[PDB]
């Protein structure tokens, strides 16, 4: 209820300038999506225009519908501006997928600030349009925008092994873990040391500045580095809508606002797993888990999905890109254990252990179970 | 993390963890190697295995990144080596020192974990038919620990 | 003596015990109104650990002590 009252209320305080034309006017080759987009919406100069509906055709695709190609230019154009290789954004972790800005953007697209605005122009333009970016981000992005401060809290649910790590040398004495007011950089197999304040290399983080380091630290982290560009995205985000009318939303409700949920795809999942220890396609086992998976809800598959890999989210290209710890590790599903016991998972090989259920509703409550009752 | 090493490093060299060894090669200080020698009376009586150590740049804030080089049967340790230890990844605290994480790994070898297994086949071995288990475990550190 | 048992859903398992029960059965009648066998059970009290070692007396817990069901999953 809560989220659904909100959101209406917000649809409808958003307004259609009444000087715009009927449509927006695009056509524009599928295989050159993202530098033309950026072309189009970055030339209009009544950017209120850019309210008016979408209206798209491919040189390639000449699908008379011209009503969803608006659903798919967006599901086409994030593919771009997300790509952890293009340069703009990168993934968190190796093995998260969510996106965060790349501090050293700079050095990679020569003028990228002007396409920050630009994936913020269209960021926002699908907010209005109520259509979805492709993707998601670390907390502390949504944070930005909202206008909240970040803290040692937000990083809990981008690295939980470094929050903890972090937490402690707040709740006690660092001295003898003899650190020094700087990190440690990789670039072409050399390890290159950064002070986090003027020769910080030579100061030792004592019990007097241990709270100004766990500062510094997370300043770097997620705030430094990004100010410039997290500015631009929003100089454009706000040229649709007014930044503090969104406000009325919550991190995870901002998420879900823009970047929708992270419905799993089934298929390409079922597709891209592994059998081991007895299990294979076709066994009966697995015929059930699928079943059961076919009838769990956006939620419980999200979750099932965080259970065993540790991320509730998914590789841009698909579970075929899946990685664990130690690199590429399809999700895996392996059996263990007698019919007593709940299954387990090992979220660094991206594995299930499951034990050899002997009814279908015996293995869906098993594991409705575990995947609830789960994350502690 | 540079002097964080060090440190520890002529920690492990003025009272050492006794059954095991471990040190930087080459240069690099961010990838050292281990030596276990298999607990006395143990399956793993006589052998020797070794072991990489590779600490991430985000150490100590991130556990070591540990791994066994040589081939051992064990209920939480597969064939790439990769330790199914707790202080590794949801326990690790910043305050551990290696001489620690060396010994608990002796630990795991005498007195495993069957009930929290990384490969399941042989935890059941360990679990139902132990002089199983010993019998196998025993004629792998004859082939791949001697 | 009646207690609560909170699993992570919200939901909650109110059930019938006396002061002097190991808490390693606590465990054993969840397991019969849930089906969660022991050896992946924890019961947090008060951000502690409580041992099955130990009985409901020694923690102090008391009629309508609210203690938690934390699943311990995530492999070895």
């Amino acid at each position: 209820f809560e989220f659904k009252q909100k959101y209406d209320y917000f649809r409808k305080k958003l307004k259609k300038p009444a000087d715009i034309p009927n449509r927006f006017e695009m056509k524009l080759h599928r295989n050159n999506i993202f530098e033309e987009s950026y072309r189009r919406i970055m030339s209009v100069k009544r950017p209120d225009v850019l309210k008016a509906r979408l209206w798209i055709e491919f040189e390639s695709e000449k699908g008379l519908d011209y009503g969803g190609v608006a659903r798919e230019w967006f599901f086409l154009l994030s593919k771009e501006m997300f790509n952890p290789y293009y340069g703009l954004f990168e993934y968190s972790a190796t093995d998260n997928y969510t996106l965060q800005i790349n501090p050293n953007s700079g050095l990679c697209n020569e003028d990228h600030l002007s396409y920050f605005t630009f994936i913020g122009r269209v960021a926002g333009l699908a907010v209005f349009h109520g259509k979805l970016l492709d993707g998601f981000f670390i907390r502390p992005f949504y944070k930005m925008m909202l206008g909240k401060q970040i803290t040692l809290n937000d990083m809990e649910s981008v690295d939980s092994e470094y929050y903890n790590s972090l937490k402690w040398i707040l709740e006690n004495d660092p001295t003898e873990l003899d650190l020094m007011f700087c990190i440690d950089e990789e670039n072409f197999g050399q390890t290159y040391q950064v002070d986090l304040k003027p020769n910080g290399s030579e100061i030792m983080v004592t019990n007097e500045n241990k709270r100004e380091y766990i500062d510094l630290v997370i300043q770097w982290r997620f705030v430094n580095r990004v100010q410039k560009q997290m500015n631009a995205f929003l100089e454009g985000f706000t040229e649709l809508l007014p930044i503090d009318l969104i406000k009325i939303f919550d991190e995870n409700e901002l998420e879900l606002l823009m970047c929708g949920l992270g419905d799993v795809d089934v298929n390409d999942w079922r597709q891209h797993s592994i059998y081991k220890n007895g299990y294979c396609p076709n066994h009966p086992v697995i015929q059930w888990f699928w079943k059961a998976v076919l009838l769990m809800d956006a939620e419980k598959r999200i979750r099932l999905l965080q259970f065993v890999t540790g991320t509730s989210r998914v590789p841009m290209n698909g579970f075929a890109e899946l990685y664990g710890s130690n690199g590429p590790q399809l999700f895996t599903i392996e059996q263990w254990g007698s019919p007593e016991k709940l299954p387990r998972a090992h979220t660094s090989f991206n594995r299930l252990d499951l034990p050899p259920y002997e009814t279908f509703e015996d293995l869906r409550e098993k594991l409705l179970m575990a995947v609830e009752n789960a994350q502690g | 993390a540079s002097k964080r090493i060090h440190k520890e490093l002529n920690d492990l060299a003025r009272d050492p963890p006794a059954q095991c060894s471990a040190g930087p090669v080459g240069d690099d200080m961010f990838h050292w190697q281990a030596t276990i020698m298999g607990p006395n009376d143990s399956p793993y009586q006589g052998g020797v295995f070794f072991l990489t150590i590779h600490f991430p740049t985000d150490y100590p804030f991130k556990p070591p990144k540990v791994a066994f080089t040589t081939r051992i049967y064990h209920p939480n340790i597969n064939s790439n080596g990769s330790i199914s230890l707790d202080i590794l990844r949801s326990q690790w605290s910043p305050a551990l020192k290696i001489s620690k994480v060396l010994l608990s790994i002796c630990s795991l070898l005498c007195d495993p974990n069957p009930d929290d297994p990384l490969v399941p086949e042989i935890a059941r071995i360990y679990k139902t038919d132990r002089e199983k288990y010993n019998r196998i475990a025993r004629e792998w550190t004859q082939k791949y620990a001697m | 003596m009646q207690i609560f048992v909170k699993t992570l859903t919200g939901k909650t398992i109110t059930l019938e015990v006396e002061p002097s029960d190991t808490i390693e059965n606590v465990k054993a009648k969840i397991q019969d109104k849930e089906g969660i066998p022991p050896d992946q059970q924890r019961l947090i009290f008060a951000g502690k650990q409580l041992e099955d070692g130990r009985t409901l007396s020694d923690y102090n817990i008391q009629k309508e002590s609210t203690l938690h069901l934390v699943l311990r999953l995530r492999g070895g």
